[PDB]
RNA sequence: GUGAACAGCCUCUAGUUGAUAGAAUAAUGUAGAUAAGGGAAGUCGGCAAAAUAGAUCCGUAACUUCGGGAUAAGGAUUGGC
RNA sequence: CUCUUAAGGUAGCCAAAUGCCUCGUCAUCUAAUUAGUGACGCGCAUGAAUGGAUUAACGAGAUUCCCACUGUCCCUAUCUA
RNA sequence: GCAGUCAAGCGUUCAUAGCGACAUUGCUUUUUGAUUCUUCGAUGUCGGCUCUUCCUAUCAUACCGAAGCAGAAUUCGGUAAGCGUUGGAUUGUUCACCCACUAAUAGGGAACGUGAGCUGGGUUUAGACCGUCGUGAGACAGGUUAGUUUUACCCUACUGAUGAAUGUUACCGCAAUAGUAAUUGAACUUAGUACGAGAGGAACAGUUCAUUCGGAUAAUUGGUUUUUGCGGCUGUCUGAUCAGGCAUUGCCGCGAAGCUACCAUCCGCUGGAUUAUGGCUGAACGCCUCUAAGUCAGAAUCCAUGCUAGAACGCGGUGAUUU
């Protein structure tokens, strides 16, 4: 919650587990994936997150008082591919992510690299900090 | 004994069971709820399908970020040559149930559904209806008869229609036959309009029209005796395990002393008559039309077909639709196409769509150009030219 | 609609006909197959690929159209 | 012959071509493999599998019974003419 | 200071392959640890060739963590004999 | 363990919104016991995995009622088991505890379901170590490590696949009966509205999306590669050259077709009767009263519609019927 509306189905990439590029300035490395945020249930199957979602997570390489805690991160970047109703199959490089407050406000000033128009139209504040999109 | 970790059911049992289907044509179980203030039309067609593209078209949903948008969508074609009505179908209500009890031909049939009546055609001496075109041959006294019992009993009136098989690429010699319910007013007109059309064909034109939802029903592809795994759904069992893992672990508890119905077994996967419901009509094409695969916008005159042809079909020099979406069955099945049973009004049967270009590059691999003209211009001269 | 073209060979590219990519920069390539598109990521030269745009037209070929 | 090599792989000499066969190519299997994004979340538990793997140059810690640890780690090169 | 009996656990060591109460308590690793490691030790019931402590090196020994790796797994699919 | 009763008291007043002492009547048999009827010429004896079904004493979703219910959030209670009820750290664990997502992370059964379904970590053979005990052998629900998990071709059951007998054969149908699947949330707007002193802070309708489940499809994207399809590369053999063989598919890039994926896409209906409950008229009882007669509305419920099969001994319609 605290997101400027709606987003479509888009494709998995990074279940927990996984680790992403904390891209922003707030003063962490990685990002570490526990938990998607709407994630509803199955038995032995994994809340995997995908572009613009909001999940919790932690890190593991950072200022030392940034680590060891949990905190709301948004997804920005994503190496699986998927596709939008326009028909294009497109996909970044890396998995990257960033730190927020859960209603939708960056920890961080800025933003180090392009971004998914998903989480731009999602989340302004990041929107706003955000420099190239796409 | 409480199932440490609660999860829904594998699979879904009203589809059951999962045999392999008595025809590859489907039969209709229903037909559109009539309307007898209206006149005389068709509730439902007989197609074929011919493959698959994909289609541009700008969207008309306020409110979605798409808004007057373009997007690109999928969309099954299906050859539809015109079809020929042979025969006329009474059916009277009892207490068991709506019966046939009498069904009116027409006095020259063509050799398809002569032939359909054959197992053997070529040594046969096909004498079928010949008894039954000397009936004709006087003034139709007790053609007029029957007709005259349809129209003072039956309920309810279903045509006999064929279709045209020699104008698509197939080599079935053979037409499928079917009963077709008639949903207008005045059964004595339905039978006088059927009489008009006995020997005449009836064309999709009529019937069809643009964003109007139809349901599909076909015989869905066969894949033989398949294992539970991927018929089902069922989970993979791990790498450990003695006797398989492509398999249920546990098959039943030991009392009911017995294995339930509702266990998923092996069997057979596909080549089930289904029925899938809203697909919205894209367009209704013409053969005679050289520019099928034109848009308002895609000016250059080019028919469906794509360079190559549909695969494993053929081209398409008939009539045809392109609906919405995927559709049952494989390439070559025969199916029906039936109007929807109820009024739509989601705003997605309500979206009037204007096409804006087709896909009619070859799927017989990486198709990089939709005309062979574009391919001359863009590549140039070939070591073979003039 | 627009008829984008391969970031690796200059060939066309209808919609959905092909995968993007996003550098991590902001570099956007268009690619109308895989083909192409793992040719890239073997850090590949059309100007040495034969059969590309970007080779014919460094090596002159096939234009005949410039003096008409 | 290759190659460090009686390794592995191909061949000359000599000996064999024999181990019931035929048609299909469904599931389940045995053996084998590859798989996007993620990367041990699985699991008792990284079992299995993958990864690395030769030669040359470079550099090579702790601790040590001072002999080692050590191929440590860890980086770079290998073709043809 | 005493009885007790022959003397009363010294150096050393630990919830350790020995500790019941036990998921012992503190710290640390973790998002989270009945796991591990380090520390405390009135230790049911440690302990000095019934060998104690430590110990380079070696271990198809047991155990934890980390990097890389990966269809073990999310999540299954395709192929060959 | 679970549900009731009476009401002393709490509940600022007020037994009974919510609770409830002293006492008291019951239910269940998923705890543990008591017994020892069955099995010792043998029923494979922890737990996990997977899978189906069932129960309600309902955690959530639906419709409700009550509240010390202003709103919000919360609590109590009814119909209801239709649909759902997770992911990971430690432990063999069941259990227990933590982290986190969630509408919710309710509990139980089926030979303490499920070993010719798996595993074999634990217990529970033989080996070995410690502690304690015993003179000693040896012992110890005290610790620790290593330790072969067999057979289905049979019957039934289930899954799917044939098929005789009906005058023959062919074509079109009916539909008894059986099964059934749709789910849940979020965002906008309503609306900073109502409500409230403010604090804060709704709901209905409508729109857009999403989750879980299911059914098809393969245009596109991805994957798969014995197309052994093209190219390339190593060793070696054919004198060379071209062309090719072998390397249990020689390896690598591309690799279409086909198959396939929430790793892609599309699709997922509407009418009635009903429960609870609220009411209508209105008796009994000259008044009252939703009730007795009678009656309106009314749930994710039921039956239908639609959906799958088509009774192989259920049927109809129609064509043809041999020098």
């Amino acid at each position: 919650n605290g997101a400027q509306g709606t987003k479509f189905r888009i494709s998995l990439g990074l279940p927990v587990g996984a680790i992403m590029n904390c891209a922003d300035n707030s003063g962490a490395r990685n990002l570490y994936i526990i938990a998607v945020k709407g994630s509803g249930s199955r038995l032995n199957r994994l809340p995997a997150a995908s572009l613009g979602d909001m999940v919790m997570a932690t890190v593991k390489k950072g200022k030392p008082e940034l680590r060891k805690k949990v905190m709301p991160a948004i997804v920005v970047r994503q190496a699986k591919s998927w596709r939008r109703r326009d028909g294009v199959f497109l996909y970044f490089e890396d998995n990257a992510g960033v730190i927020a407050n859960p209603k939708g406000e960056m920890k961080g000033s800025a933003i180090t690299g392009p971004v998914g128009k998903e989480c731009a139209d999602l989340w302004p504040r990041v929107a706003s900090n955000s420099g190239v999109v796409v | 004994s409480h199932r440490k970790y609660e999860a829904p059911r594998h699979g879904h049992l009203g589809f059951l069971p999962r045999k392999r289907a008595a025809s590859i044509r489907a039969r209709v179980k229903a037909f559109p709820k009539d309307d007898r203030s209206k006149p005389v039309a068709l509730t439902s067609f007989l197609g074929y399908k011919a493959g698959m593209t994909t289609i541009v078209r700008d969207l008309d949903r306020p409110g979605s970020k798409f808004h007057k948008r373009e997007v690109v969508e999928a969309v099954t074609v299906v050859d539809t040559p015109p079809v020929v009505v042979v025969g006329v179908v009474g059916y009277v209500e009892t207490p068991r149930g709506l019966r046939s009890l009498t069904t009116v031909w027409a006095e020259h049939l063509s050799d398809e559904v002569k032939r359909r009546f054959y197992k053997n055609w070529y040594k046969s001496k096909k004498k079928a209806f010949t008894k039954y075109s000397a009936k004709y041959a006087q003034d139709g006294a007790g053609i007029e008869r029957e007709l005259a019992r349809i129209k003072k009993y039956a309920s309810v009136v279903r045509v006999l229609v064929h279709t045209q098989i020699r104008k698509t690429p197939l080599a079935q010699k053979k037409a499928h036959l079917a009963e077709i319910q008639l949903n207008g007013g005045s059964i004595s007109e339905k039978v006088d309009w059927a009489r008009e059309h006995f020997e005449k064909t009836v064309a999709v034109d009529s019937v069809f029209e643009q964003n109007e939802m139809i349901d599909a029903i076909a015989v869905t592809k066969g894949h033989g005796f398949e294992g539970v795994t991927h018929r089902w759904g069922t989970k993979k069992l791990p790498r450990k395990t003695h006797r398989g893992l492509r398999k249920v672990a546990c098959i039943g508890a030991w009392h009911p002393a017995h294995v339930m119905w509702s266990v998923a077994r092996a069997g057979q996967r596909g080549y089930h008559s289904r029925t899938s419901i809203n697909h919205k009509i894209y367009r209704v094409g013409k053969g005679d039309d050289e520019a099928n695969g034109a848009t308002s916008f895609d000016r250059t005159k080019k028919t469906i077909t794509p360079m190559g042809g549909f695969v494993h079909y053929g081209e398409i020099k008939n009539d045809f639709i392109m609906v919405k979406g995927c559709i049952p069955g494989n390439r070559k099945r025969i199916v029906t196409l039936r109007k929807s049973l109820y009024t739509n009004t989601s705003r997605k049967a309500l979206e009037e769509v204007s096409l804006k270009w087709i896909d009619t590059a070859s799927k017989f691999g990486k198709g990089r150009f939709q005309t062979p003209a574009e391919k001359h211009a863009f590549m140039g001269t070939l070591k073979k030219d003039l | 609609m627009k008829v984008e073209i391969d970031s690796f060979s200059g060939a066309k590219i209808y919609p959905g006909r092909g995968t993007l990519f996003v550098r991590g920069d902001s570099k956007i390539f268009r690619f109308q197959n895989s083909k192409s598109a793992s040719l890239f990521k073997q850090r590949k030269n059309p100007r040495r690929i034969a059969w590309t745009v970007l080779f014919r037209k460094h090596h002159k070929k096939g234009i005949t159209e410039e003096v008409a």
